[PDB]
């Protein structure tokens, strides 16, 4: 089974949608067209040295085609998304991610383009660079199951998927200023692999806004 | 089995002091400022509170104030004084706050004000949910913490003689609580 | 008018009391609310998701990526447990910090059946076979595979399923337990086969480990401990 | 328009929305919202702004919230030696559609 | 006027070392603020029992938990010094008993 | 794709129109029509082109 | 919408 999902002018190559978590359990509403395309970030490359990376949304996708012009042009907007996350890897590596996707993302060691990556998206460290068992905030990485999140364990799955729903405190509000989701993907084990195998395997992520919807056009 | 007192509103609403806000007589010897004490509602500084409500993300709550006054002569001197009153006035969100003792505020119709009569029951008001927002953000990853007011006081009894110090212990009850988006637990480390 | 007689209690403020009370801003028109998602009804649904137990709380290990991996290794087979994990939730170390310690920290009683579950994030080749075990409260726990394989036992396949959830149960003389101080018994996973591995492929798997509370759980009487 | 009967000429009456910067010349003015305002046959010009907020509602103090901006499309004509020099008077009001609440008197001495 | 702090702990939880401990600050400690010169305070605590019956004698190795009660006076900066006695009156109320016994002596107690 | 069964990876297969001058990088080609091929999972990629002209008919 | 503070 291979299925090849379509966005408007855009394809993308899924294994199965057999792992698709739904954060909270609310697909995506709008309130009660082509912005809304899959928009593929450049590639990370996990090693053994690794310690984790984390993108912003909107922000990730501040430049990417009408989900960025609208973004600007646009005053208040709201917006879920569908982060697949594709850590294709052959048999002979092995390792664990978690891909968390974190509300309110508010990372610590806080000057907008410091908490504002982009299209590359930041990295965490092991003691800016915010902790990678940490989050930035003070907050045991265990805990942090807690969020909408989804484990790739390269022997059992090597892609995994994130619908996410808008979570604001208002319905709708300016994607510029404010952002609503971080997702922050960490490796829970190390990776390792055979002796001359390739040495670090490529993370992909497709982010697709599903219900993206603007007002006020200037 | 019975899950009753792991509900938001059992974790929650539960009477908590937030402040003690000290005030003095308006004695004519040589008193600052002291003269009124005003503190802003918020729930970042008690930490039992705060690590509660940091479980979550987004939330909703009214909140019920309580105030426990308690005042004592300052002097060791023969200390007489008629029964004090104290005006304790909440301040709505975005309006403006007390500078001075006789400041036109503790006269605003807006801001509503408590005269609590020492020596009876704790006086008591209940803030609603006064948020511009649909929900608290107790976190916000965007660019320009929330108002909930503020709480000013004062004694109203003016050419006193003898000095009276008094504190107004604030128990703030937060009720009909929802909150949403759990998030993991900080540790009591940075509090 | 209606005459009354004050009883005592009067004009006591008990913090517990729940009584009406006058609104402050009684003509303001409340913001309304929206639907949000993830709206949290109780605490036990923090306690009812798997989190990550934190095995190894060494001074190095501890308050890093380290402390939560097991590592499986190829040395001489003996017979004592990867690890060793007593069911004291609140009153054990490793337990004590997960989701669901920092919700029993909150309370003094609780109750219900726990579920633990391991994950291999090891190769898609290596194959071998992990014991786990459940020694009940009261006993003294396993300290050789065969003693461990006699009591309750899961042999779980490296090779075919890479999880592995074993849910322990409620057994308490009073309804409920306590948060503090005493048994509760011992998850503890041995190896019964040591790991096979085809070619050059590393010989140094990890192992995660989750626990979580299931529908059955429940806490009461608060207790916050929290101060400076 | 408080100018003659005889006057006539176009002006235009643009809109920019909230986070907007006002528009300096009539082409970008022209390109956003906007309404030809002809002065020859219509004496006013009602244009409703409308209620774009990410908040519920608004503060009454400090942010943006939109220009209303007046350009000559072309300049006004007039025949014979009629005043060159006429007048435009501007009138606001709110709509059914207005609220507020949260009242606030800063009244003193 | 003096205030009294009537703080009722319940069992398994932690009591007041200090004066200012923290303890007098925690949610979960219900407190009664009692204004001296009024009706005497009161509490209902309820059936606080691990066990489903209090246990006046175990014939087990490891009495039974009921609560702490502390006080102390809220205001702090007092120039003459203030004895208070606080009698606690406990009534029992909706017993149940079971299981009697020959009734002890007065001479051990 | 002629190599490996084992080979994991993913090329990314754009088509930019007439009159656009060619994608230079990665990113300006996905914003385009493309198809991310998965090297792992399917062993070709059959992307057809639109038949855009002005004419009805192109020449040779 | 709601008019009840300005009465």
């Amino acid at each position: 089974r291979v299925l090849q999902l379509t966005l408007g002018n855009s394809t993308i190559t899924t294994q199965e949608a057999a792992n698709s978590v739904v954060a909270y359990g609310r697909w995506p509403e709008y309130l009660r067209v082509a912005a809304c395309r899959f928009y593929t970030l450049d590639t990370v490359s996990w090693t053994k040295e690794s310690r984790g990376w984390w993108w912003k949304l909107p922000d990730a996708l501040r430049d990417m085609g009408l989900f960025g012009q609208n973004m600007y042009y646009h005053y208040l907007g709201r917006s879920g998304y569908t982060v697949h996350v594709q850590c294709n890897a052959s048999k002979f590596h092995q390792g664990a991610l978690g891909v968390f996707a974190v509300p309110e993302m508010c990372l610590a060691g806080t000057s907008y383009q410091n908490a504002n990556p982009g299209e590359k998206g930041g990295t965490f460290t092991g003691t800016f660079c915010p902790v990678d068992y940490l989050l930035g905030n003070g907050t045991l990485l265990g805990n942090a199951f807690v969020f909408p999140h989804q484990i790739i364990n390269l022997r059992t799955n090597n892609c995994a998927t994130l619908v996410l729903p808008y979570v604001n405190s208002l319905s709708i509000d300016s994607m510029v200023k404010h952002n609503n989701w971080g997702i922050a993907i960490l490796p829970l084990a190390p990776l390792n692999f055979a002796s001359e195998s390739s040495p670090e395997i490529p993370i992909t992520l497709t982010i697709a806004p599903m219900c993206c919807e603007f007002n006020g056009l200037r | 089995r019975s899950r009753s007192e792991s509900s938001i509103e059992s974790f929650f609403a539960r009477g908590a002091c937030v402040t003690i806000m000290t005030v003095d007589n308006p004695a004519s010897t040589t008193n600052k400022d002291k003269l009124f004490a005003v503190w802003k509602i918020t729930y970042k500084d008690t930490v039992q509170l705060r690590r509660k409500l940091e479980f979550f993300t987004y939330s909703r709550f009214d909140m019920e104030l309580t105030f426990v006054v308690t005042a004592n002569f300052t002097e060791t001197n023969n200390g007489h004084a008629l029964n004090q009153v104290y005006q304790i006035m909440y301040v709505p969100p975005g309006a403006p706050v007390p500078e001075k003792w006789d400041d036109y505020t503790w006269q605003t119709s807006s801001n509503p004000s408590i005269f609590y009569t020492y020596g009876t029951a704790p006086a008591r008001i209940s803030v609603p949910y006064v948020g511009i927002s649909n929900a608290y953000s107790h976190f916000y990853d965007g660019f320009s913490l929330n108002d909930f007011g503020i709480l000013a006081v004062r004694v109203v009894n003016d050419h006193n003689p003898t000095k009276v110090t008094s504190k107004i212990r604030v128990y703030l009850k937060p009720k009909h609580i929802r909150v949403w988006c759990p998030r993991p637990p900080r540790a009591v480390a940075y509090y | 008018g209606l005459p009354v007689m004050n009883t005592p209690g009067s004009n006591q403020y008990l913090t517990a009391d729940n009584f009406q009370s006058p609104c402050a801003l009684p003509e303001f028109d409340v913001t309304p609310p929206i639907d949000i998602p993830g709206e949290v009804k109780n605490m036990m649904e923090l306690a009812e998701i798997d989190t990550m137990i934190p095995f190894d709380l060494s001074a190095t290990k501890k308050n890093t990526m380290e402390m939560y991996r097991v590592r499986l290794s190829d040395k001489p087979h003996t017979d004592d447990p990867i690890l060793c994990l007593s069911l004291s939730p609140a009153s054990d170390p490793r337990l004590s910090h997960t989701m669901l310690g920092e919700i029993l920290n909150y309370y003094t009683h609780w109750a219900g059946s726990l579920k633990f579950t391991f994950l291999f994030c090891g190769s898609m080749m290596a194959t071998g076979k992990l014991l786990v075990s459940y020694a009940p409260p009261g006993a003294d726990p396993p300290k050789k595979r065969k003693e461990a394989m006699l009591g309750t036992h899961v042999i779980w396949d490296i090779g075919l399923q890479s999880s592995c959830t074993m849910v322990v149960p409620w057994i308490s003389n009073t309804t409920y337990r306590q948060t503090i101080d005493t048994e509760g018994g011992y998850i503890s996973v041995f190896y019964q086969t040591r790991i096979v591995v085809p070619l050059s492929t590393p010989r140094e798997m990890d192992i995660l480990g989750f626990v979580s509370a299931c529908n059955d759980f429940s806490v009461r009487l608060l207790r916050d401990t929290t101060h400076i």
